[PDB]
């Protein structure tokens, strides 16, 4: 019965899969979730976010979470074509360790700007991620730097690309061209 | 509150003013009692250099006073050699007792005539 | 050097109650995220002509519980430091930094905040290096650090903070490894 | 503290500087010791100059005389700094070359940057060595030299550059220090210590000091402030020999406030604790 | 899960007042070391019978 009536609190509230999936990274003192989106989902309409939700289970008291969210679009094979839309949590870890162990539930809302009614407020619960120093002590999710140079699975670049503090700059030079950057991208950086 | 005591002076009891505090963690009490001391010293140095002296009984309670303190100093003492010394148990009862005392002396302390 | 020894010689000597600058401690409750937390608003009065010009700088430093520990606290103290830059007559500022919680309602509570203020012609041209002045050197003892929910004006539904019921660190301790009021008082003479 | 030049900074802005004393014994095995004073800081919002100086001001406050008579400043240098002088290294930390510690100005800099947490072990019914073993084998610990109590863990996969110190007094009741560049470290460390551990191996978290001298500390004022005031009554109990002055009571009782809020103090560490 | 689903069933009706649970939020200018900042209080309160126990956030 007891089941019968959530499923039932389920369709009382309310089909197209409209995120990919969950995955998870752990930087240094810094948690990043994140998340693969479809091309159904556009944010072009749709103010996003999301959150962490701890379980009581484990948190025996009110500690609030805080967590920052990143929107990274990135053009895949340039030289139709795919973009890839990834979003992405970003918190501390320290206070979550606290019993050795927690089990987060992630939420990403959904809503749109167009419509001043407040109409349409969706949600997904989008999966669950659970986490011990038994996990950490064996890597895992960590990102440890010169070994994990090749980056292979991607969302270790996401990771990267969530945590990190980012900075955007224009440069003009207006009675030059400009090519020396891939030089010192490529020679005196010396990027891969 | 006001608490008249007549057995401190030899004629009149001043109705001295009593201060209490009570609180579940000793440690608020510590901070609180190190406070409402320190402003008494303040009081007490801004009054000096001005204020006079009442006499005391001068006998019973001020040799009370001496006996009660020197059996816990006495005590005390024993303790800090036993815990110089490092048989067994180092410091837990003897740190369970000194609070005892602490508590003890907390209750009357500076009754300021 | 002239605005420096007319405002040195005003505070120093003049050996009153009402000086040209001040340095007032203040202490108040105000509410973070969840917890509550101790603030300490140092106000700076400018009550002369002076002007403290430029190369001005003003060092708070916020001393904790006063003993010689054996092994060491994390943070012995803290300073902030900050340019006092034209600050003319009858002219103030008001500089809010916590005192509050470490961490796990982690405050041992005699505190001191000490302003002193410092002069230095190095900042200008030198030619022997600068100046620190005392002000105000107040004290934090528990009394003023105590807040009454019950008697409060409002009377209105505040919840019942209760500090935690450990240390993050302990609770993480246990996890990884599976009474009377006390009292003191006083008399003084009436 | 630190203090910019306004000849640089047009602009005011706060500046928080976090101080910290290091007591390092020198060759334990008089003795000399080592006492080191530091601050620290955010390069990050100083830099918006490419340069700036600060100058360093080193202040003493007498604690015993409630006149505060003794407030001594020291001006005790002033410090330059470009991207230039980091670009070339120099004064940066930067991890597995500068393993060999050989300028101890490094060390203290790690020593200060770091989160640090304090710790008592006691395994009560047994002896305590198992520390040295994953110290030296597990966590794989050079000691340094200079300071033969100071363990730098180069195990090289995130416990890079952590450090500890362990005093082992009374081979049952050690304590053991983590510096720590987060407290994520400093659990997968506690995590990783207790499974090696014994079973009656009980961690305790230290804010202030050891147990040991918190009792010392409480002993030595209560013993003092009822010297005190047996010294109280002998005053009196002299008075009665030749109705006592109220100002030789006030005088005792001065006395016995100064000792009061010492036991006072130390009460509140061991309750506390 | 009775409680639960009549307050949800309280919520997701327009009654034309937000009865069994409201969040109010709110400006307010604060000061930190040298910055005013500005804050938001956001006041939950339970004016209905309803007690959002244990599972809720």
């Amino acid at each position: 019965i007891i089941s019968k009536s959530y499923k039932a609190l389920i369709n009382l509230v309310q089909s197209e899969q409209l995120v990919e999936k969950i995955w998870y990274r752990v930087i240094d003192d810094s948690l990043v979730v994140g998340v693969k989106t479809t091309s159904s989902l556009k944010l072009s309409l749709n103010d996003v976010t999301l959150s962490l939700l701890m379980d009581q289970a484990h948190d025996s008291r009110f500690r609030l979470l805080k967590c920052q969210n990143r929107v990274i679009k990135l053009s895949t094979n340039p030289f139709k074509k795919e973009c890839v839309q990834i979003i992405t949590a970003v918190t501390s870890l320290s206070p979550l360790l606290t019993f050795s162990k927690f089990c987060c539930t992630v939420l990403l809302q959904i809503m749109e700007r167009e419509s001043g009614n407040c109409p349409k407020d969706r949600y997904v619960v989008c999966g669950r991620v659970f986490l011990s120093l038994e996990d950490l002590s064996t890597g895992k999710y960590l990102l440890t730097f010169p070994k994990k140079k090749p980056i292979e699975h991607m969302e270790d670049l996401f990771a990267l690309l969530a945590a990190f503090h980012k900075s955007c700059f224009q440069i003009t030079s207006p009675g030059y061209a400009l090519n020396s950057m891939k030089v010192w991208l490529l020679e005196h950086m010396k990027c891969e | 509150r006001e608490v008249a005591m007549t057995d401190l002076c030899p004629a009149g009891p001043i109705q001295a003013v009593e201060i209490q505090v009570e609180s579940s963690s000793l440690a608020d009490i510590c901070r609180a009692h190190h406070a409402v001391v320190g402003r008494m010293q303040t009081m007490v140095t801004e009054q000096a250099t001005q204020g006079s002296s009442a006499p005391d009984l001068r006998v019973q309670y001020l040799r009370q006073i001496h006996a009660n303190h020197e059996t816990l100093l006495r005590e005390v003492q024993t303790l800090r050699d036993r815990l110089c010394t490092e048989d067994e148990a180092s410091s837990c009862a003897t740190a369970q007792r000194l609070l005892q005392v602490y508590r003890q002396l907390r209750h009357p302390s500076l009754i300021l005539l | 050097l002239n605005e420096a020894m007319n405002v040195s010689c005003a505070l120093l000597s003049s050996g009153t109650g009402p000086r040209p600058i001040s340095c007032t401690t203040s202490t108040t409750w105000s509410r973070l995220q969840t917890q509550d937390v101790l603030m300490a608003t140092c106000v700076l009065e400018n009550s002369s002509s002076f002007s403290l010009d430029q190369g001005w700088t003003l060092c708070i430093q916020v001393l904790t519980s006063s003993c010689a520990l054996d092994l060491d606290s994390a943070c012995s103290a803290i300073t902030y430091t900050i340019p006092v830059d034209q600050l003319g007559p009858g002219a103030r500022r008001e500089v809010t930094l916590p005192l509050g919680p470490g961490e796990n309602g982690g405050l041992d509570l005699p505190v001191t905040v000490s302003c002193t203020l410092f002069y230095s012609l190095r900042e200008v041209v030198g030619g022997q290096e600068g100046v620190c002045l005392p002000l105000s050197r107040h004290t934090v003892d528990m009394l003023q650090c105590l807040r009454f929910p019950g008697l409060a004006p409002p009377h209105t539904r505040a919840p019942s903070p209760l500090g935690p019921t450990r240390d993050p660190v302990a609770t993480f301790l246990e996890t990884c490894r599976e009474l009377p009021p006390s009292v003191a008082s006083i008399k003084v003479s009436a | 503290s630190l203090l910019m030049d306004q000849a640089h900074d047009s602009r005011f802005r706060l500046l928080k500087c976090q101080n910290r004393v290091i007591k390092l014994s020198t060759n334990p095995f008089k003795k000399e010791c080592v006492q080191i004073i530091t601050a620290v800081t955010s390069l990050s919002p100083l830099l918006t100059f490419s340069k700036f100086c600060c100058t360093v001001l080193l202040q003493i406050m007498e604690r015993e005389s409630g006149n505060c008579p003794k407030d001594r400043y020291v001006v005790c240098g002033r410090v330059f700094l470009s991207l230039e002088d980091l670009s070339t290294g120099k004064y940066l930390l930067t991890f597995p070359k500068k393993k060999p510690i050989e300028h101890m100005e490094d060390l203290f800099a790690l020593l200060a940057a770091f989160h640090k947490s304090c710790f008592q072990i006691t395994s009560p019914g047994y002896a305590l060595n198992s520390m040295k073993v994953w110290l030296l084998e597990h966590m794989k610990c050079e000691i340094i030299k200079e300071f033969p109590e100071v363990y730098f863990c180069e195990r090289p996969g995130s416990f890079y550059g952590t450090l500890f110190t362990w005093k082992q007094r009374t081979p049952f009741e050690g304590i053991l220090i983590i510096y720590s560049r987060n407290q994520t470290v400093m659990f997968q460390c506690l995590h990783n210590l207790i499974r090696i551990l014994p079973i009656n191996c009980f961690l305790k978290n230290l804010k202030s000091g050891s147990e040991n001298f918190l009792i010392d500390n409480m002993a030595f004022t209560l013993e003092k402030e009822l010297v005190t005031l047996s010294s109280l009554s002998s005053a009196i109990a002299k008075h009665e020999s030749n109705k006592v002055s109220g100002a030789l009571y006030r005088e005792i009782t001065l006395k016995v406030a100064e000792v009061q809020l010492k036991s006072d103090f130390a009460a509140q560490k061991l309750s506390n604790l």
